[PDB]
RNA sequence: GUCGAAGGUGGGACAAAUGAUUGGGGUGAAGUCGUAACAAGGUAGCCGUAUCGGAAGGUGCGGCUGGAUC
RNA sequence: GUAAACGAUGAGUGCUAAGUGUUAGGGGGCCCCUUAGUGCUGCAGCUAACGCAUUAAGCACUCCGCCUGGGGAGUA
RNA sequence: GUACCUAAUCAGAAAGCCACGGCUAACUACGUGCCAGCAGCCGCGGUAAUACGUAGGUGGCAAGCGUUAUCCGGAAUUAUUGGGCGUAAAGCGCGCGUAGGCGGUUUUUUAAGUCUGAUGUGAAAGCCCACGGCUCAACCGUGGAGGGUCAUUGGAAACUGGA
RNA sequence: CUGCAUUAGCUAGUUGGUAAGGUAACGGCUUACCAAGGCAACGAUGCAUAGCCGACCUGAGAGGGUGAUCGGCCACACUGGA
C-alpha cells in the first residue's frame, strides 16, 4: 500500500492559558490496483499523526471498478459542500485532476481520466466527494447481473 | 415557373379601403435557452374587391411592390 | 428561474472596471473632448513632488508626484527605486499599477523613461528601475 | 550547440546521466551549488513535473519552444500522447546521427549536421531539427568521409537500435521504421510531462 | 396542478425505490404503459400489470431488487418537460451512463430506447433518463 | 415662377462644463463629549411610526423573539 | 400604505416509515376505520450546521417574485 | 551578380533578462534596522531579514527577458449546459384578477413544432485532416472535411401544437 | 443582426384609395381630391453607441470578447447643396 499525505494542519484549542496546538494529518492509502481509501490522524506531532491517518485509512478502503486504467463512466461524487465530476478519458490523457483528488485518483491506479472540482475545496470534503464517487460507479458485468441480461444485451 | 412566397393568417383589421392587414403567427426559438416563443408579423396585402373581412382566416402570395407598406394580394379566402 | 423568466428577463452579467482609469482616457484637443483609447503608459509633468506616510501597519515616507498627465487627469504615481532626481515641472512616463499602502496612489513612475533617472547602485532587476549595465 | 552550459551540473540537477555513462553521478550524485551537498528537500508535485519535462528537455538538447512545439504536434498525432512525443523526439536528426554512432556525443552530433557533415537521401541537411521518416538514409559528406571525429566514434562499436540498420563500412544508416517506447530511454515517465503541459 | 403525468410517475417510481417498496399503483396513460413496458423489457422493474378499472385506469409496477438487496434501478430523470422540451436527432442521441443507462425517447416509430433509436437513424423526445 | 443649401430671427427641449455658498458621505491619525449596543451590557434588544434632546439616543403606541434568571 | 406586516419559509399538484394529543364531522363493532384542521415526538431523505421531516426545509412538475461581497445607500 | 554552390583562414567577432517566503522551479553570507525600501494577494523591514540593497550560488527562459495596458480563462462569481432564496444576499404584507406561461384520460384526423432522405446554396482565403514544394520549420500550393436558426421537394406520426 | 423604460406613446404624405405627373423600374416617389387611418409593451418613439461580414482571440464545450493585415459588401473624398 503506497501513501501519500494530503495535507498536514495545526489546529488549536483555547486554554485558560494560552493555547493548546495540535497536529492533524490527512492521509490516503492505495495499492494502485482498484483499492483506495483515506484516513485522518490527530497527534502533537506530524509523524505519530500520519501513522495514526495510515492506520484509519488501512482500515476504511474502497473497491474501484476500472476500465483499462479509467473509469467505467463518468460520475460526480458530492459530499457536503463537495462536489467532483470525473469522466473516462483515452489512454496517454494522464489524470487532469488537483489537490485531493489526483492522490485519490492515483492510488486507486487511475492513470486517464478528466476531472473538475466543482465545489468546496477544503481537503477533506473534496477526498470524500472523490471517494463518494468512486463508491457509486459501477461497471458492465455487475449492472448486466442486477438487470437479468449480459453484456451484450445490454449494449444491443 | 420560378413561384413567389406564400403565408396563410387571419386579418386583423380592413378599416383601409381595399386593403387588409393579415397577422402571420410563428414561434421562434429563443437562443440561448432554447424555448419555444409566439412570434407575430402583420403583413400589408392587397384586397382588390373587399372580399376579406375582419376575421377570417386568409392565404396572401408576394408580389411587386403596391403601395408604401403594401407587398401581398389577398389569394383566398380559406375559413371565416 | 424559471425557463419562462429567462426568456423574458435574461441573465446579466456584472460589469468590470479598470484598475487605472486614467490610462483608458485619451483628450482630443480640437473637440475639447476626452476619448476611449486604451494605452499602456501616459505621459505626465509632476505638479507636485513629496514623500507621503503609508497607512497602518506600515511606517515609512514613501516617495509620490502628483502628475497631469497628457489627458488631463491630475493622479498620484508612486516613484520606485531609492532615489529619484524629479522635481516639478519633471516630464514623466507613467504606467499602471497601485501601492497598496498608499491609498490615493495608483500608478507608478517609468525609470530611465524621459526625465525620471535611473536608480543608482541598482545591480539587480535593473530593467525594472532604468539603470544601464555597468559593465 | 544552443545550450553551452555545465551538463555535469545539468545531469547531477536532474539525477540523470544525460551523456549515459554515468561519469556526472558516480563521484556527486547530488545537486550543483553552495547548497548541494546535505540537501534532503523534498519536491512537490509540481516539482516532480517539471523536474521529468526538463530530463527530457536537456537529454534531446532542445529549447523550450521548439520542445513545445514538438510536443503539440505530437499530441496531433494519433496515438499515445507521451510515446508519440518520444519517438518524434527520436527521429529528429540529431538523434538519428547519434543513435546510429557517427559521434559519441549528442552535442557533437548536433555540431556535425549543423556544420553539413551529414546528407539525408544523398543531400545536405544543415537543420538538427530535421525529422527523419522510415525508409530514409543518412550519408556522410565525401569531403567530412575520413574525419578524425568521425571515424574514432565509428571505431567504438556502440549499440545500434533495432529501428535504425547501419553500415560503418560505408558510414551509411537507414532509418527501417518508427522506435517503440521499450527502444526509447525508459528514464523518462512521459505521462508526467504529458501532466506538465497539461498544467 | 398536475402537469407533468410523465414525470410523476418517474417519481412515484424513484420514491418506491428509496423507501425499497415491492409494487406500485399510479393513474395509467398510454405513454406510462409504454414506458413501463421499456423498463420491464430493459430490467429495471420486474413486472407490470394493467387494469382496467372505471376512469383512468391504473398501472401497477413490482420492482427488482438484486442480491444483497441491491437497487436496480440507480436513478430516473425527466429530460423533456412541459417548460422546455427537449429532442434529439438520429446522430445526437444521448448515452445514459457511458450506455450502461437507457434513455428513453417518443419517436416517430413508437415510443423506444436510445440504442433502438440510434439503430433505426431516427430521434424524437427524449422523456427521460433511466440508469 | 416652383423647389432649394447656407444664413437671419424666435420660443422651447436635451446634454456637458463652470459657480459665491451649501448638504450629507468616505478616509486620516493616540483629538473633544458622553457610553447607545454586545453579559440580565447594568432600563432586554430590535422593527414601523410620532415627538423630543449636544451626541450617541429617550419617551409614547403597536409588532417580533433573532430575549428572559427564579 | 408602512412593521421583526414572521412560520424571517410564494402559490398549485402528486408521491414518500411511524407514535401520540386536540377541534369539526362521518362509517363500522369502550374499541376500529376515515375526511379536514391544529400540536408534539420521530425514520428515509435533505442540510454548512442548527435543524426540517405527510402542516418538509424530502422526492418531483408548472407559474410567479426575488438574490449575486461589505460600505456609500434604500442615499442622490 | 541577389539567393544558392564550390575552394581557402580562424573558436577566433556573436549572452542577456527576470526570479529564488507560500502560490511557484530556485538559499547562503554581509549592510541596513518599522529607516532605507519591497509588494499580484497574504504581507515582509524596530539589530542573526531565504521577502529590503549588494555578493556567491541556484531556477526559468534565451536574442530575447521582464513591466504596463486590454480581452478570454481559471469564475458553477448571471449557473441552458451549470447556482440559489428558514437563520449566510434573496418569498412582494395579503387578496381579486388581465395578458402571457403551463395544463387530466381515450379515439379519428392534420403535419406547424419533431424526425429522416434528395437537390441548390453557405465565394476565395482562413481553422482542422491528408499530400506535395522551399535542406527543415514558419511559409506556400493541392485535395478533403467541416460551418445554416438557410431554401424547395418526398417520406414517418409517438410526443407538443390545430381540428 | 446593440444598450437604455430613471425613454410610453409616435405619426398628418402620415395609412389606404382615385387621377395625374415622374423614373430603367414598382411604389406617397411627388402633387391634387376622398376617407382616418398606420406603428407600438412581440418595445414603437426617443436617447447613446456602432461600418457589416468571411473571419480573429479565448474556452473541454456551451459560450464570452473582437472586427488590424488579406477578401466581399456598404459609405465617404475640406463642410453642405446641385
Ligand atoms: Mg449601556
Ligand atoms: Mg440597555
Ligand atoms: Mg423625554
Ligand atoms: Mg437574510
Ligand atoms: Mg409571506
Ligand atoms: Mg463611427
Amino acid at each position: 500500500f503506497e501513501e501519500r499525505v494530503v495535507t498536514i494542519n495545526r489546529v488549536a484549542k483555547v486554554v485558560k492559558g494560552g493555547r493548546r496546538f495540535r497536529f492533524t494529518a490527512l492521509v490516503v492509502v492505495g495499492d494502485k490496483n482498484g483499492r483506495v481509501g483515506f484516513g485522518t490522524g490527530k497527534a502533537q506531532e506530524v509523524p505519530e499523526a500520519i501513522k495514526k491517518a495510515v492506520e484509519a485509512a488501512k482500515k476504511d478502503l474502497v473497491v474501484v471498478p476500472r476500465v483499462e486504467g479509467t473509469t467505467p463512466h463518468t460520475i460526480t461524487g458530492r459530499y457536503g459542500s463537495g462536489s467532483v465530476f470525473m469522466k473516462p478519458a483515452a489512454p496517454g490523457t494522464g489524470v487532469i485532476a488537483g489537490g485531493p483528488v489526483r492522490a485519490v485518483l492515483e492510488l486507486a491506479g487511475i492513470t486517464d481520466i478528466l476531472s473538475k472540482s466543482l465545489g468546496s475545496n477544503t481537503p477533506i470534503n473534496m477526498v470524500r466527494a472523490t471517494i463518494d464517487g468512486l463508491q457509486n460507479l459501477k461497471n458492465a458485468e455487475d449492472v448486466a447481473k442486477l438487470r437479468g441480461k449480459t453484456v451484450e444485451e445490454l449494449y444491443n | 415557373r420560378n413561384d413567389r412566397k406564400v403565408y396563410v393568417g387571419k386579418v386583423v383589421s380592413d378599416k383601409m379601403d381595399k386593403t387588409i392587414t393579415v397577422l402571420v403567427e410563428t414561434y421562434k426559438t429563443h437562443k440561448l435557452y432554447g424555448k419555444r416563443v409566439k412570434y407575430s408579423k402583420k403583413y400589408k396585402t392587397h384586397d382588390e374587391n373587399n372580399s376579406a373581412k375582419l376575421g377570417d382566416i386568409v392565404k396572401i402570395q408576394e408580389t411587386r411592390p403596391l403601395s408604401a407598406t403594401k407587398r401581398f394580394r389577398l389569394v383566398e379566402i380559406v375559413e371565416e | 428561474p424559471t425557463i419562462n423568466q429567462l426568456v423574458r428577463k435574461p441573465r446579466q452579467s456584472k460589469i468590470k472596471k479598470s484598475d487605472s482609469p486614467a490610462l483608458n482616457k485619451g483628450f482630443n484637443s480640437k473637440k475639447k473632448k476626452f476619448t476611449d483609447l486604451n494605452s499602456p503608459q501616459k505621459r505626465g509633468v509632476c505638479t507636485r513632488v513629496g514623500t507621503m506616510t503609508p497607512k497602518k501597519p506600515n511606517s515609512a515616507l514613501r516617495k509620490y508626484a502628483r502628475v497631469r498627465l497628457s489627458n488631463n487627469i491630475e493622479i498620484n504615481a508612486y516613484i520606485p527605486g531609492i532615489g529619484h532626481n524629479l522635481q516639478e515641472h519633471s516630464v514623466v512616463l507613467v504606467r499602471g499599477g497601485r501601492v497598496k499602502d498608499l491609498p490615493g496612489v495608483r500608478y507608478h513612475i517609468v525609470r530611465g523613461a524621459l526625465d525620471t533617472s535611473g536608480v543608482d547602485g541598482r545591480r539587480q532587476g535593473r530593467s525594472l528601475y532604468g539603470t544601464k549595465k555597468p559593465k | 550547440a544552443r545550450f553551452r552550459g555545465s551538463n555535469w551540473k545539468k545531469s547531477r540537477r536532474l539525477g540523470i546521466s544525460l551523456s549515459g555513462t554515468g561519469k556526472e553521478l558516480e563521484k556527486r550524485p547530488y545537486a550543483p551549488g553552495q547548497h548541494g551537498p546535505n540537501q534532503r528537500k523534498k519536491l512537490s508535485e509540481y516539482g516532480l513535473q517539471l523536474r521529468e519535462k526538463q530530463k527530457l528537455r536537456y537529454l534531446y538538447g532542445m529549447t523550450e519552444r521548439q520542445f513545445r512545439n514538438t510536443f503539440d504536434i505530437a499530441g496531433k498525432k494519433f496515438g499515445v500522447h507521451g510515446e508519440n512525443f518520444m519517438i518524434l523526439l527520436a527521429s529528429r536528426l540529431d538523434a538519428v546521427v547519434y543513435s546510429l554512432g557517427l559521434a559519441r556525443t549528442r552535442r557533437q552530433a548536433r555540431q556535425l549536421v549543423n556544420h553539413g557533415h551529414i546528407l539525408v537521401d544523398g543531400k545536405r541537411v544543415d537543420i538538427p531539427s530535421y525529422s527523419v521518416k522510415p525508409g530514409q538514409t543518412i550519408s556522410v559528406r565525401e569531403k567530412s568521409q575520413k574525419l578524425n571525429i568521425i571515424v574514432e566514434s565509428v571505431e567504438i562499436n556502440n549499440f545500434v537500435p533495432e529501428y535504425l540498420n547501419f553500415d560503418a563500412d560505408s558510414l551509411t544508416g537507414t532509418f527501417v521504421r518508427l522506435p517503440e517506447r521499450s527502444e526509447l530511454p525508459a528514464e523518462i515517465n512521459e505521462q508526467l510531462i504529458v501532466e506538465y503541459y497539461s498544467r | 396542478t398536475m402537469t407533468d403525468p410523465i414525470a410523476d410517475m418517474l417519481t412515484r417510481v424513484r420514491n418506491a425505490n428509496m423507501v425499497r417498496h415491492e409494487k406500485l399503483e399510479l393513474p395509467a396513460s398510454n405513454i406510462k404503459k409504454e414506458i413501463a413496458e421499456i423498463l420491464k423489457s430493459e430490467g429495471f422493474i420486474k413486472n407490470v400489470e394493467y387494469v382496467e378499472d372505471d376512469k383512468q385506469g391504473v398501472l401497477r409496477l413490482f420492482l427488482k431488487y438484486g442480491q444483497n438487496d441491491e437497487r436496480v434501478i440507480t436513478g430516473l430523470k425527466r429530460i423533456s418537460k412541459p417548460g422546455l422540451r427537449v429532442y434529439a436527432k438520429a446522430s445526437e442521441m444521448p448515452k445514459v451512463l457511458n450506455g450502461l443507462g437507457i434513455a428513453l425517447v417518443s419517436t416517430s416509430e413508437g415510443v423506444i430506447t436510445d440504442k433502438e433509436a440510434r439503430k433505426r437513424n431516427v430521434g424524437g423526445e427524449i422523456i427521460a433518463y433511466v440508469w
